[PDB]
């Protein structure tokens, strides 16, 4: 017999102790070699309730992503609370790893596997794992990118839908590459590439799920209606440096009720002065590195929230969300708990 | 939606005050009070759960959608308007005023045809006193031709008289002097406690 | 202690913008979201939204959209509220709020303990209209063995208030002045009344004297029996 309970989680990876790679060298020190034969038990007769939005695993994730992101993301200038600190800053090795997180003696991880599973409520084919699946903390907003896709139908994930101020998490069971590149010879300004076809079709099957939960409204897509770049902008980072890219166009309803069907072309911007989504503040790092930037990734899934008003008509309305980087491990962790046994 | 009930009481200090809000979807509910001059303050969050400095005279209780606010031996800072909350929405609010209690009085009816001197502006406004009357409860109807009247009509009501302890209420009903012409039978009836039946106040356009 | 200080009360016309401020202390100010509420006078308090110190998310409420912007400053822990393009139905009091249950690592953001001591906005034309004064005669046969009422109109006047007095204030004893009322023209009006002795009314002269100040009116107003 168990209960649900909450420890210290132990890490685990496949790192290179002779790289010199970021993820990489972090995780050598925090973490320990995967098993190659893991063990999985499914569990008959057995029913457990799980909530995405109260797994405390998600925060000792977070702790870790600040950690080796201090350690490695070092500005030039770091401006917070009215002072000026200033230290080195070298170009870095940055590509995320899978990282598994794991459970002590006394303690095993329960894994729910129904395909359809939103994330919180009861759930049948629970198995029982010590380990989590290898998860990239990948660090991004609006988009989730590079995470892991829904088995069967897409899956909107909410603590609660009515309420305008919880996140929703669009899982998408098919992803969509985005294929974001700073040329060689602005060295700031960048740009990705989206195969609007694939797009506005995984987009129209997204309406089509939230008219599901909201009574068959109108669904409509709109652009953030405010907040710092980081929000309002597709912020992700990629080969160390930090792009802030425009997703006006990626939300475009014209293409869901001619002509679209092309290649979107998503303009962007590296920044130097960005926020410290650490919740600090601001900071300095070097111009971009010379050369061809480039990286192509999973949009596996999104992040909305809805607007609010006591208005009275049939249509419903999302702008990308992000902001709470917590909930990007919600996405992934969403099938797992930690029990105590007895 | 969320129906607020009722828009005013009018209760002596000592009495219960009970207001109802009716929900169309369930979750947390709050109550909030408002007194004058002064920002509002959670009462009862979660439908039933008392605030941090709330005594218990105030309780909450739902029955199927219908969440109540009661408020047992209203004290002088009790009174101001009450609202409910459900997320971002909010009752039409219940205002919660001090009544002095007396003996029932029916209100006297008067009822006033346009002035002549009105008429010539192109509009028609009839006016329909009620006065001196308690309790305050008092419904008052229009009748055009034996018609019910909607929204083309307003009311007012005075504060409650610091000698004699009664109300008064002006209903004005308003038409154009075109519309107004197309008629003979105008009418204002009044419910209230005071009164065995309902009390109709008429005249009959042109005649004196 | 949980503290949120807002600034001073202002007057604007129509087609103006307007900003408030609203200072918080007492508590970590990012971790939880803030919310702007209006009330005014017969109508059900409006949410207008909410904004999260962060990184300035919000959620504005659909009504609103597009008229309205929410934005903060993280050093003096103050969230302002704009409003573009007001009308009269604007003109409300304006609180800022804040949940009751909030934490470093979770929040609720509905049950609001927290509120701001109001800022009053008040939108309205500079323009100012006199009222028309209609007589609200008596009856037609005099009942010696009752009483009779009387009164006068004051209608279609902005801004408020009018006042009205009788027999220059010598007439006070069962005179009732009701509280105005909002037409749909936007315009106001209201009605007093006085209760007379009936043998007096072919006797004694009943004049209602209403002020207007903002127009610069008086007008003065016998209320008389028609003769037919
Ligand atoms: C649970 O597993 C059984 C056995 O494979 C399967 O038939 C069933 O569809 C699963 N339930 C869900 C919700 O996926
Ligand atoms: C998820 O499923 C549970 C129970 O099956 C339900 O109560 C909840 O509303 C669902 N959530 C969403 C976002 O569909
Ligand atoms: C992206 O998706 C493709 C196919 O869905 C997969 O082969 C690839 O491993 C994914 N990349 C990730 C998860 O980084
Ligand atoms: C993904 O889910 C949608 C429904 O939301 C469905 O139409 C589509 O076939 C699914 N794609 C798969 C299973 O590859
Ligand atoms: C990404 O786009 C660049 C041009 O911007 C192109 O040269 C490259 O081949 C693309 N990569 C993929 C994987 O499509
Ligand atoms: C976009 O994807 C579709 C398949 O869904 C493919 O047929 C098409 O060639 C792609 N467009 C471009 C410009 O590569
Ligand atoms: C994003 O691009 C669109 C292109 O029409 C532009 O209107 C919008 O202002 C841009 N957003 C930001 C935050 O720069
Ligand atoms: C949406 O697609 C249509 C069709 O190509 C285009 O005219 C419009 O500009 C697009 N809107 C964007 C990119 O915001
Ligand atoms: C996603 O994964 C691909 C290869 O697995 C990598 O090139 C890319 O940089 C990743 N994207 C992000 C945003 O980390
Ligand atoms: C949604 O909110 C209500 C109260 O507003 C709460 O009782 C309920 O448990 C919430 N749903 C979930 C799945 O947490």
């Amino acid at each position: 017999v168990w209960k649900d309970a909450d420890t210290t989680l132990f890490c685990a990876s496949d790192a290179k102790a002779h790289e010199t790679e970021v993820h990489n060298v972090w995780a050598t020190h925090a973490c320990v070699p995967t098993d190659p034969n893991p063990q999985e038990i499914h569990l008959e007769n057995v029913t457990e309730n799980f909530n995405m939005w109260k797994n405390n695993m998600v925060e000792q994730m977070q702790e870790d992503v600040i950690s080796l992101w201090d350690q490695s993301l070092q500005p030039c200038v770091k401006l917070t609370g009215g002072s000026v600190i200033k230290q080195a800053c070298p170009k870095i090795s940055f590509d995320p790893i899978p990282i598994h997180y794991c459970t002590p003696a006394g303690y095993v991880i329960l894994k729910c596997n129904d395909k359809n599973f939103n994330g919180t409520g009861p759930c049948k084919n629970v198995s029982s794992v010590q380990c989590t699946h290898g998860i990239k903390p990948v660090v991004s907003t609006q988009l989730l990118l590079n995470g892991s896709l829904a088995e069967e139908e897409i899956i909107i994930r909410s603590e609660n839908l009515t309420n305008n101020a919880k996140t929703i998490i669009v899982h998408l069971n098919k992803s969509v590459e985005i294929n974001c590149t700073r040329p060689s010879n602005d060295i700031r300004k960048a740009y990705c590439e989206i195969n609007g076809t694939k797009w506005n079709k995984v987009l129209k099957q997204v309406t089509e799920k939230l008219k599901e939960h909201f009574n068959n409204k109108t669904i409509i897509f709109q652009p953030p209606s405010g907040g710092d770049l980081e929000i309002t902008m597709h912020h992700f980072n990629c080969r160390g440096e930090f792009f802030y890219c425009n997703t006006t166009q990626l939300f475009n309803n014209t293409c869901i009720g001619k002509g679209c069907n092309g290649t979107i072309t998503l303009p962007c911007k590296i920044k130097q002065i960005i926020n410290m989504w650490q919740g600090t503040g601001q900071a300095m790092y070097a111009p971009p590195i010379d050369g061809k930037i480039n990286c192509v990734s999973n949009i596996t899934g999104i992040l909305l929230t809805r607007d609010g008003g006591a208005n009275n008509t049939s249509n419903e309305t999302f702008r990308p969300g992000g902001g709470n980087i917590k909930d990007n491990w919600r996405s992934e962790l969403y099938k797992y708990k930690v029990v105590q046994i007895e | 939606v969320l129906t607020q009930s009722p828009g005013t009481l009018s209760l002596s200090p000592g009495e219960t005050a009970i207001i109802s809000c009716r929900t169309s979807q369930y979750g947390s509910l709050a109550w909030y009070q408002q007194r004058p001059g002064q920002a509002p303050r959670l009462v009862i969050y979660s439908g039933s759960t008392r605030a941090a400095g709330i005594p218990d005279r105030f309780s909450g209780s739902r029955w199927g959608p219908d969440y109540t606010l009661t408020i047992s031996n209203l004290e002088s800072g009790d009174f101001g308007v009450y609202y409910c909350q459900q997320y971002e929405f909010f009752g039409q609010g219940t205002k919660v005023q001090v009544d002095i209690k007396r003996t029932v009085a029916a209100p006297s009816v008067f009822i006033f045809p346009p002035s002549d001197e009105q008429l010539k502006s192109g509009t028609a406004s009839v006016v329909c006193l009620l006065n001196n009357f308690y309790p305050r409860e008092a419904k008052v109807q229009w009748k055009v031709d034996n018609a019910l009247q909607s929204g083309n009509s307003q009311e007012s009501v005075t504060e409650q008289d610091s000698k004699d302890s009664t109300y008064s209420l002006s209903s004005t009903l308003t038409l154009s002097k075109a519309d107004y012409e197309k008629h003979k039978v105008y009418a204002c009836e009044v419910t209230h406690q005071g009164l065995r039946s309902p009390v109709t106040k008429s005249f009959n356009r042109g005649e004196c | 202690q949980v503290r949120l200080s807002q600034s001073g009360g202002q007057m604007k016309k129509p087609g103006d913008s307007m900003r408030i401020s609203c200072r918080a202390s007492g508590y970590e100010f990012i971790n939880c979201p803030i919310n702007w509420i209006r009330l005014a006078p017969g109508k059900r308090p409006e949410w207008m939204g909410w904004m999260k110190p962060r990184h300035g998310a919000v959620s504005y409420a659909r009504q609103l959209q597009g008229r309205v912007t929410m934005t903060r400053d993280m050093y003096s822990e103050t969230a302002f509220l704009e409003l573009r393009s007001l009308t009269s139905d604007d003109t409300a009091v304006y609180f800022c709020t804040r949940g009751k249950y909030c934490t470093a690592r979770d929040y609720y953001n509905w049950d609001f303990e927290h509120w701001g001591q109001g800022t009053p906005v008040t939108v309205s034309s500079a323009s100012t209209k006199g009222p028309s004064v209609f007589p609200l005669a008596p009856s037609s046969k005099s009942t010696s063995g009752g009483t009779a009422a009387l009164g006068c109109l004051v209608k279609d006047y902005f801004p408020e208030p009018v006042t009205v007095s009788w027999n220059s204030g010598a007439l006070t004893s069962g005179v009732h002045t009701f509280p105005a009322v909002l037409q749909s023209s936007g315009l106001y009006s209201l009605s007093s009344v006085v209760t007379v002795p009936s043998s007096s009314l072919g006797t004694q002269t009943y004049i209602c004297n209403v002020n207007h100040k903002p127009s610069n009116t008086k007008v003065d107003k016998k209320v008389e029996p028609k003769s037919c």
